[PDB]
């Protein structure tokens, strides 16, 4: 309630959030422990500074006005409430594959630019973490606006989603389902930045004197920056600069009202005309929903920054941490031949869904890490030496039968032992999915969990397929491909 | 292709520790 306790209670979250990680085994209780704090500061505060009298679809019609006026195409699509995606673009006419149907100029765009040229502008110039981070200083330009009523974007904000699926929107119960995940670790850094930034910037707002004219310094509540961020996390864009010598982050109006399917990138910058513009990614019947492809991200990386879990997303991939040891007695060797391919010692891979499961680099590491030292030694040595690192990502040139045999062997067991460390298995996943009724948030969580170990599933099942096959040809003592 | 290929929620690095 009072001024004075909000300020005690963020200097305590700054405290909080600012300490240094617990170790991996702690990382739920403190993610409690935060959750508790703002939580305590969220239910003294009242919600959004500022909020809008009408429904959203109200505002739409200003969005298309506003955008009209300033050179944005306006023609052939409508704003539709979808139950899957929420709202979007429909088509009003056919649209053919790669027609150009949209076009946002740079005037209409909220960048890191334009957030240095508002009022944000002094705190800008002053504090080192707006000047370094630019979706940070996004999220305040966005902020700033959203409490300025004569704002030139208020036609944008207006028509904003109020809330989001982003792991910082979850219940506690919600998040529970993604214990001993892979994905869990970056929900936790998510929740502590989040909660460090707004404590850290609410002390900074209601002192520094280079924040004196902010609209923040009358009302800036943990509700404020979560949707901030979170608008900013689902909706940016990178873009290159007016000159086209750096690059920046961006809030693109209307084209981000698109939701996402499986395709490619079909929005670009024209840097001569200064304007972003997409091309449709298919062929949209009038009454088709118009989708884009966002990216070739994970879902992991959807659920945690986009908010949504996209079912059969063709680019989703699980981490898998390897590294030659330094009690090999081979070491020196095996780091030498990755060195000259170009790879580290230890590092982080992929493991794909789609076809192959490991890619030339994975690949390329797991031939090397299971090398006897005469095949170092012809890695290393002599004028075909050259020629056989160049071919060591390819599938269709192996080193040796058994040296196939043996990294396939590594990687079933491999998957299977990351398998064993998960709380539940896939089996138990479907079943809760099928006979539990569950809200939008948990389903996204648990959809996450089972698809990681589907992916070492089938890891493992090719891991097997490519294990016997290589088998065979040791047992037949085929001849091996040579490069030609 | 695109010259300057854009793509809809990019993910950023939020750790102002790092
Ligand atoms: N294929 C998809 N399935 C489910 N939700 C999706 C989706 N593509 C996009 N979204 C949703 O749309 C957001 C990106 S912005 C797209 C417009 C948004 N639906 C709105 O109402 O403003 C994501 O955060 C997610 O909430």
């Amino acid at each position: 309630v009072s001024p004075k306790e909000i300020l005690n209670l963020t200097s305590e979250l700054l405290q909080k959030c600012s300490s240094p990680a617990p170790g991996p085994g702690k990382e739920w209780e403190e993610y409690v422990q935060i959750r508790t704090l703002v939580e305590k500061i969220r239910k003294k505060q009242k919600g959004l500074s500022v909020t809008f009298d009408g429904k959203r679809e109200d505002y739409f019609p200003d969005l298309m006005k506003w955008a009209s006026e300033n050179g944005a195409s306006v023609e052939g699509f409508e704003m539709v409430n979808f139950k899957e995606e929420g709202f979007g673009l429909r088509a009003t006419r056919d649209i053919k594959a790669e027609e150009l149907f949209l076009w946002v100029p740079r005037k209409l765009l909220m960048t890191v630019e334009s957030a240095k040229n508002s009022v944000l502008g002094p705190l800008y110039s002053q504090d080192r973490i707006l000047q370094a981070m630019g979706n940070i200083a996004l999220a305040f330009h966005l902020l700033c606006e959203r409490a300025s009523p004569n704002s030139f974007w208020q036609p944008y904000i207006q028509t904003l989603p109020s809330e989001y699926d982003t792991p910082l929107y979850f219940e506690e119960d919600e998040v529970r389902y993604l214990q001993s995940t892979q994905a869990i670790h970056d929900v936790f850094s998510q929740y502590k930045n989040t909660a460090r930034q707004y404590a850290y910037f609410y002390k900074v707002i209601q002192t520094h004197p280079h924040a004196n004219k902010l609209p923040l310094k009358d009302s800036f509540t943990y509700e404020d920056y979560r949707w901030a961020v979170s608008s900013v996390m689902t909706r940016q864009a990178q873009i290159p600069t007016e000159d086209g010598s750096r690059v920046t982050l961006a809030l693109i109006p209307l084209w981000d009202m698109c939701n996402h399917t499986n395709g490619l990138i079909t929005t670009g910058y024209n840097l001569e005309d200064d304007r972003c513009e997409c091309v449709a990614l298919q062929d949209f019947r009038a009454g088709e929903q118009i989708y884009i492809f966002y990216g070739t991200r994970s879902n992991a990386e959807f659920v945690i920054h986009s908010g949504f879990f996209f079912d059969n997303n063709s680019h989703d991939r699980v981490k898998i941490k390897l590294g030659v040891s330094k009690s090999d007695r081979l070491y020196a060797m095996k780091a030498e031949v990755l060195a000259r391919a170009g790879i580290p010692t230890s590092s982080v891979f992929a493991l794909h869904f789609t076809e192959p499961p490991i890619s030339a680099q994975l690949l390329a590491f797991l031939r090397v890490f299971c090398m006897t030292e005469e095949e170092l030694k012809e890695h290393l040595l002599g004028d075909s030496a050259i020629d056989r690192i160049f071919t060591l990502g390819n599938s269709e040139f192996p080193v040796s039968w058994d040296n196939e045999v043996k990294l396939w062997t590594f990687l079933e067991d491999r998957a299977s032992l990351l398998l064993k460390t998960y709380k539940t298995t896939i089996e138990e996943d479907k079943s809760v999915l099928k006979n539990h009724d569950l809200s939008v948030r948990a389903k996204m969580a648990i959809k996450l969990r089972l698809g990681e170990k589907e992916i070492l599933e089938k890891a493992v099942k090719s891991a097997a397929v490519n294990r016997e096959y290589y088998r065979q040809q040791m047992e037949e003592k085929a001849p091996l491909p040579k490069y030609e | 292709t695109l010259k300057y290929p854009i793509e809809k929620g990019i993910v950023t690095n939020w750790d102002d520790m790092e």
